[PDB]
């Protein structure tokens, strides 16, 4: 037999064996429900609407959201859309692989102990995995060494990962993703006030999030090009109906992770928490860091954020001595594909949980078994 | 109101803004008072530097 | 005093900034004898005198009523 | 000299010195025009008219309404409105005082822009300043910290202030103001089925929504006594013409804005949005807004909200701490009155706007120089 | 006149006349700033916040916090810190004094000249003292000869005294207290994921430490009564909002003071420390101070911790040889108050800094004057 693997790293979800390249389809884990009296009676009703056909179906559902901050919300919701995800793409029976589990790290002991208990319980399933992500990062990257940045659909990361072992004192974790952000962007497109409120509509920015943004290169300079120039400015459709044209609006958006003033917070950013995660790991290390720096997915997508970081990181360095970072074409997939390399290895055959384990004992194996 | 609201809102309403925020202010001071890393490095340096 | 709820110190505070380095002629009283706390020293015609706080700021405040008087018309007196 | 300010929060407009208790008069804000031929030849054809003077002119005039959503809608018509109001209740030149505006929050710049080129060039005016609600709301109650509820003609806030500052992140700003729900209250009323729909036809429902609102107390409950009673049902005539007497109909208004179905949205509701901002802010202050809970305008008007909104927050609250509302009476002055002390103190000498630097910089000063 | 000390032991912060029992009040050298834009106008503006004042202020504030590991971080802050507590708490001027200063041992002589450069010219003051922390605690346990272990706010310490003498080359000193440990502790809560960071809420968690915290007797053993009982459970309220209920994560905590890998460091313990510093020491004193132990301040409030040293040392010692700990009741003042003693007795009339060396030579003065 075969060897299956789920990403559960949020935003679009992603799910495919061991040594195909890169999963077979994704899914948002957007769900969403009726919003109005079913009134076509020739219409069979359904109560609960998730993936594409409900991305399709949206303007009558109206939308839950699974995973708050990377936890996930509501179980049941979960085992629907999961439960959907098998059967309906992956014409697959729990019994037919090993399954492997993608976590958030450092984050609460529930989610690992419900969501074993369910897939060895409703599902039924050979043998059972939940991994962090930097170390599959690490894997794609191919560095044992690094330190790793990823901002996905959910909460963000710093950890530096040595080569062979982990440093969990050392790890910072964020809750900043792109989604808040977005949430963010309304407060600043009542500006231009053109001004949709709901969660679809919200999502709608999702595509602008796509084409228009970009990251600064420098900010008050740029808002000195912003008083010169309209270039900075795009012109853009609804994804139906009107012309839409955003001016700095774009570009003030990815500075939050510089400045998570626009929604208050205090936690120095990205790269001042990261320089910061340094100081606390051990002196002679951090040469290879400064070499080995690694970013992945939803957030770094944008064109740009390497560069400024690496100014940043020339302000907080002392210059004597090398920068780089590594901005692969693949981040957003990374994770899954490092999966697939880490499904790959025998040692799992020793690693994996089993079913006996949880017949002679409970969740609990896991914390122990698992990081 | 097509005539009414829209001979107005599409018309003006394209062209919306510009100004160096004050509350980008506010985030510049905000950031000086939070870069740790600068202020508390410079000052030990500045001082353990000089030794007697 | 419109202001509320709040404590003649707030304005102490206020006339810290505002004055005390600022207007030369009013000063911080020094020490001086016969008194728990004096607040304000300023120079005089007379010569220089110095003077005290109590939390009396809405003594001076006037409250209105048309009402009062409104009614009082009507009455017999 | 001596300091006036324009209220233009939306419903009847109030403009008043400093330092007087209550504005002079107040107007509508209604615009209307004629809509048939001028036949009698002895009349002087005005061609647009505004204030109590078209209130009583109203039947052949048609209404335009200047401002929806809070937002102003067309502005040379406000022009109008404003230079009317001057002149006519005033009896008041540009130059005569510093002149204060009263926005919505978190709205498009545009307003801020116009309105300050009309005013400064179209009228001279010594000083001008805009000011955001909440803030009056505050210091006409006279609680440092707060939250305000105050749902006004348009559009409808939550913002907790705290003692001397923003949280413009914490902020709700929503488009359920009490004229939509009037405009919803004809799809309930054609079930009684005495039915007219045109602007005036529709300002006539304001005097119901007067008269006959109450809050209700508890929906199911008032259900149960729908089925048992009449003394629910009240007894109200035309304005002139026929006797009117109507059900639910009345208390079931209210409820739209605890479920913003019956004009079908999401946006949880009042006390939801409420509970949602606050858990949004952060953890030790929120006992204070427990105590300090504060409410305004033409909405709350309505006997009884107070109650079942403390009834929804002992729902939401932990019991354990302190709960009470403030619910003053004269709420909806309450803005200009809260801005007539805001024209009190001196400070504004310091911080007003004057013509000078609407000579050597736009209407881009106001961006930086106001909130 | 009279003669006044102040304590600079991290932490809340301790100052008081010789021979009074008690300073007269004490603050925790928290400051703090505004966060957010100042909206009350009415407000007068303060851009800096200490003490109680703050702690009561602190939602918008954000805190810095002026002494890293027993360190002090920032000058011009202490100064705001030192004028504050003279003229708000004491009523004094910097002449009335001569004034005593409280110092971790065996730490950058820039504290010293720094210091002592800004009090003799910035206040001016008859007379100064820097004085180290172990010294106070003997006299104030009035034992001429021990060993001291005070892990305060600040870096922790081992030193052996014997009787009238310094022995520095014994002496061990540690970045291993309290704070940085209940920063270490969010990374536990977030297993019960109630999670927040910033500095306020990081302080919520004093509380607790107050509270919450007891000693792990056995760690093992705890374990087993772990997975036995919930009375190791117990059930505690926000200091506003929910009520939290906390499980081994209260007695986990401090059994990093014994194994230091939970934030990973290699010192082998304070025990361990403490046993080898002796081991260093020479032959014969040893007896004396496996009688005369002693403990003090933040750390050792705990109840329970004593018990569990003396198993240690009764693992590390020759059993055949008298064992015991001294825990005073008064541990966390117990500085300050042997500051009074040391304030007392007239040989510092002899020993005092006075102005006049200050003027004739530089800080150098004090390096070879004092210890
Ligand atoms: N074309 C794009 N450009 C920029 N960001 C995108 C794009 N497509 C998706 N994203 C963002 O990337 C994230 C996709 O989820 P993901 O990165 O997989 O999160 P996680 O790390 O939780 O798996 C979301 O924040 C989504 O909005
Ligand atoms: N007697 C009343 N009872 C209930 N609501 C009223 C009454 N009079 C006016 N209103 C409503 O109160 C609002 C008046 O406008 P206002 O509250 O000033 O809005 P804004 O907050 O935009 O200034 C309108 O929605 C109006 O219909
Ligand atoms: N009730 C309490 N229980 C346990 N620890 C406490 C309690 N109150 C304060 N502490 C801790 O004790 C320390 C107080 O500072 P202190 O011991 O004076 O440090 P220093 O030795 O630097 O003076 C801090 O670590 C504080 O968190």
């Amino acid at each position: 037999t075969t060897a299956l693997v789920c990403d559960n790293g949020s935003g679009l979800v992603k799910a495919g064996f061991a040594g195909d390249d890169a999963p077979r389809a994704v899914f948002p884990s957007i769900v969403g429900r009726p919003r109005h009296q079913g009134v076509m009676v020739g219409m069979g009703q359904k109560d609960s609407y998730v993936g594409d056909e409900a991305q399709s179906k949206r303007g009558i559902l109206t939308l839950k959201y699974p995973i708050e901050h990377g936890i996930i919300t509501n179980w049941d919701d979960m085992e629907k859309i999961w439960h959907h995800t098998f059967y309906n793409e992956l014409r697959v029976a729990p019994e037919e692989h090993p399954t492997l589990l993608t976590e958030a790290p450092l984050n609460p002991k529930a989610n690992r102990e419900k969501m074993t208990q369910i897939m060895f319980e409703t599902f039924n399933v050979p043998a059972m995995y939940v991994a962090i992500q930097a170390v599959l990062s690490l894997y794609a990257s191919g560095r044992t060494t690094g330190i790793v940045l990823d901002s996905g659909d959910g909460v963000t990361h710093n950890v530096p990962i040595y080569e062979g072992y982990a440093l969990p004192h050392a790890i910072m974790r964020l809750d900043l993703a792109g989604r808040d952000l977005t949430d963010y962007l309304m407060k600043i497109l009542t500006e231009r006030g053109y001004s949709f409120v709901t969660t679809a509509e919200r999502e709608i920015v999702r595509d602008i999030k796509e084409k228009l943004c970009y990251v600064a290169l420098d900010f008050e300079n740029e808002m000195a090009t912003a008083a010169s120039s309209s270039s900075l400015e795009k012109s853009y459709e609804l994804p139906d109906g009107q012309v839409i044209t955003i001016g700095n609006e774009r570009f003030r958006c990815p500075e939050t992770l510089f400045q998570p003033s626009f929604i208050g917070m205090e936690s120095a950013g990205i790269h001042e928490t990261t320089y910061n995660s340094i100081m606390k790991c051990d002196i002679d290390i951090r040469k290879d860091l400064y070499a080995n720096n690694v970013m992945s997915g939803g957030t770094t997508m944008y064109p740009g954020i390497a560069d400024r970081m690496q100014k940043e990181i020339t302000a907080l360095a002392p210059s004597t001595m090398k920068i780089k970072i590594i901005a692969p074409p693949e981040r957003k997939y990374s994770v899954w594909i490092g999966g697939s390399i880490l499904a790959s290895l025998s040692t799992f055959q020793q690693m994996w949980i089993t079913k006996q384990e949880y017949d002679e004992a409970g969740p609990s194996i896991v914390h122990r078994k698992c990081f | 109101x097509x005539x009414y609201x829209x001979x107005x809102x599409x018309x003006x309403x394209x062209x919306x803004x510009x100004x160096x925020x004050x509350x980008x202010x506010x985030x510049x001071x905000x950031x000086x008072x939070x870069x740790x890393x600068x202020y508390x490095x410079x000052x030990x340096x500045x001082x353990x530097x000089x030794x007697x | 005093c419109m202001f509320p709820k709040a404590t003649d110190t707030s304005f102490k505070n206020k006339l810290y900034e505002q004055h005390l380095g600022k207007s030369n002629n009013f000063q911080k009283p020094k020490p001086a004898k016969g008194k728990a706390e004096a607040h304000f020293s300023l120079v005089h015609y007379a010569g220089t005198v110095d003077y005290n706080i109590i939390g009396w700021l809405d003594k001076n405040k006037d409250p209105l009523n048309e009402t009062v008087v409104g009614l009082y018309q009507k009455s017999g007196l």
